[PDB]
């Protein structure tokens, strides 16, 4: 019986903690179940059983982060294409620099490419962060159609024989058809290695819903969670793992090009749990 | 009590609490809500049990959305043409939640309804910022609501104090009699106290007539973070004795979410405050008034 408040106790306590990192209701309740699983308080010896529980609690989070598939990464010489997706204001435009910078520091020929033919001020902006990165750049402030943009842009940064080429993409969410549509149009066009859909850490229940969505209409091979710097959760993580079927790759940690760093599983799940 | 009949509420009080929150109300409001049903149900037929949860709950959703009385721009800004000042208004909010966006719908309105606006560009940090507001102002001045001038973008590029320019563009918008002005600022995460410091010190300083927090639809807890920590540091970092405060919300994103429309009620809870817009798109037409009745509807069926 002690036992049994005791276990109830502690998980009601991980539950509340875990909808509060605005993990999904439905995966807080799977988790519950699967802890409860694993874990037989009648074999217990007199040893600790919170120890034992946060344990379980760590192990089965440590799952729901891994996809187990192996990240996808960048192959010197050939040309690696790389194509960004993610919801209005997710932090599209300013982590493309991130990862351009990034790439470029690690000694890679990286360029950039604005094909977001929508947004007010969109080339602007990614130009002025190519711009002060030192990091070429491609865009338009005439064309409109965001497949030729991104068609040309490739292709160009090909013929100059580029590494990391980056397209930057509109925002777009899943009820619109027609963007839905025009995201896949531009993902032909330029057959990229490697689509990261992008999500900002902010964001609450409604994350699988969308994040399955860009899965279905194109092949998302990458997350990058943005907006986690200092006290973010980013608990909707996990239902852009499973919704995605892709690793989390990076972790975006404040608005500046080099607050970017390679995402690890442990200290994120930490902050998350406590 | 009785203590099966508290036991028969906190049940279905519970499925209910469950219900808001995969709806994306915040956990604790979700929480919050269901003990005040429980202290207004009890003390006074499972089928009714259910049906008067469910009733119940309802009721308060509905006055929770609609606090206080509706708030009234267009007559409002009458009120300071005829004391001759601009009625000058401030967007505030967290990275990339629809600030910038909303602002030029905002305007589009107020110039079809025949208001001179003067749009401040007080985002001088984040890169595209300006070009991005003079792009709006070159699409509103086509309303033409020729001689005179209905729309101007105010602005000094980049890299300078946005308090300062927010006093300029309004003192400029005084002397060349644009009837409102429009303030954007930059996004800024909720606990970055520098940020929220100079957010603060923009409007103690310039004291505008109305602020507008601007949260997305999108958010799921840290709509109750943002919130109190925007009405903290604003609270806080007052000169006045009078603390200035969030004046109403621009909740934007709200066709990106289908039914999962819970943000609303944690920012309608956590202040007194009404929803003043509602972002339903990205053109000048997608801003909408916030139907309570539509909203707790969704909130009901999932
Ligand atoms: N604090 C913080 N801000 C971030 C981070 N990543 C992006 N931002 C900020 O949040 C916003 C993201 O903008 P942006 O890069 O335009 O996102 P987007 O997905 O391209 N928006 P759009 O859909 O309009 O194309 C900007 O204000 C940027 O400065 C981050 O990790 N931390
Ligand atoms: N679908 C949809 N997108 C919206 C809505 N409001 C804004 N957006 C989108 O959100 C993105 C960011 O908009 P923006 O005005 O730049 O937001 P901001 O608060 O000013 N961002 P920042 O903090 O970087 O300055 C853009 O893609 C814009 O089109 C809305 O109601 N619906
Ligand atoms: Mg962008
Ligand atoms: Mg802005």
């Amino acid at each position: 019986i002690i036992n049994e408040e005791v276990l109830n106790a502690m998980l009601k306590e991980v539950c509340t903690a875990l909808l509060e990192a605005d993990v999904n209701i439905k995966l807080v309740k799977q988790l519950r179940e699967n802890v409860k699983s694993a874990i037989d308080l009648e074999e217990m010896a007199s040893l600790n059983k919170r120890k034992m529980i946060q344990h379980a609690v760590f192990k089965e989070l440590v799952k729901l982060v891994d996809p187990g598939v192996k990240a996808w990464t960048p192959t010197k010489g050939k040309q690696n294409v790389i194509m960004f997706v993610g919801l209005q204001g997710s932090g599209k435009t300013t982590t493309c620099s991130k990862l351009a910078y990034y790439y470029q520091r690690k000694g890679w020929k990286t360029c950039l490419i604005c094909a977001d033919t929508f947004r007010a001020g969109a080339f602007d902006q990614l130009k002025q962060n190519a711009t002060k990165a030192r990091i070429p750049f491609y865009g338009s402030y005439t064309e409109m159609d965001p497949v030729i943009i991104a068609s040309e842009g490739v292709e160009k940064f090909k013929n100059e024989n580029f590494e990391i080429i980056i397209v930057d993409t509109s925002g777009r969410h899943k009820q619109e058809d027609s963007l839905f549509e025009e995201m896949l149009q531009v993902a032909n066009a330029i057959q990229p290695d490697n689509i990261v859909y992008v999500m900002d850490a902010s964001i609450g229940q409604a994350c699988e819903a969308q994040a399955k969505a860009f899965k279905d209409k194109v092949d998302v091979a990458s997350v990058i969670v943005t907006k986690l710097d200092g006290h973010a959760k980013g608990g909707g993580a996990l239902s852009a793992v499973a919704a995605t079927k892709s690793p989390i790759i990076f972790i975006g940690t404040g608005e500046h090009i080099d607050d970017f760093e390679p995402f690890k599983t442990q200290p994120f799940i930490s902050k998350l749990l406590g | 009590m009785g203590s099966l009949s508290r036991e028969d509420m906190e049940s279905v009080l519970d499925k209910m609490r469950d219900h808001l929150i995969a709806k994306n109300v915040a956990a604790d409001i979700a929480v919050q809500l269901c003990e005040s049903v429980a202290n207004k149900l009890e003390g006074k037929t499972f089928s009714t049990v259910t049906s008067t949860v469910k009733q119940a709950l309802q009721e308060s959703l509905v006055q929770i959305l609609q606090p206080q009385r509706r708030v009234d721009m267009l007559r409002d800004i009458m009120d300071a043409q005829r004391r001759q000042r601009p009625y000058v208004v401030t967007f505030c909010g967290v990275n990339g939640v629809g600030k910038s966006t909303n602002l030029a719908k905002i305007s589009f309105w107020l110039l079809e309804n025949g208001f001179s606006v003067l749009i401040a560009a007080c985002d001088t940090f984040r890169a595209g910022a300006v070009e991005q507001l003079r792009t709006h102002t070159r699409r509103l001045s086509a309303l033409h609501p020729g001689g005179r001038t209905m729309v101007q973008l105010f602005e000094k590029g980049y890299g300078k104090d946005a308090a300062g320019i927010a006093m300029e563009a309004i003192a400029f918008a005084r002397n060349q009699g644009f009837d409102v002005v429009l303030v954007d600022t930059a996004g800024r995460m909720q606990d970055n106290a520098p940020l929220m410091t100079a957010l603060a010190k923009l409007i103690t300083v310039n004291t505008p007539d109305l602020v507008l927090f601007v949260g997305e639809a999108l958010v799921g807890n840290e709509a109750v973070d943002q919130l109190v920590k925007f009405n903290r540091a604003l609270a806080d970092h007052s000169m006045a004795q009078t603390p200035r405060l969030i004046d109403g919300i621009v909740l934007t994103k709200f066709d990106t979410i289908d039914d999962k429309v819970g943000a609303a009620i944690s920012m309608t809870y956590i202040t007194s405050k009404p929803i003043v817009f509602v972002g339903t798109g990205q053109t000048y037409c997608d801003l909408r008034s916030l139907n309570a009745k539509a909203v707790v509807a969704a909130l009901m069926k999932a």
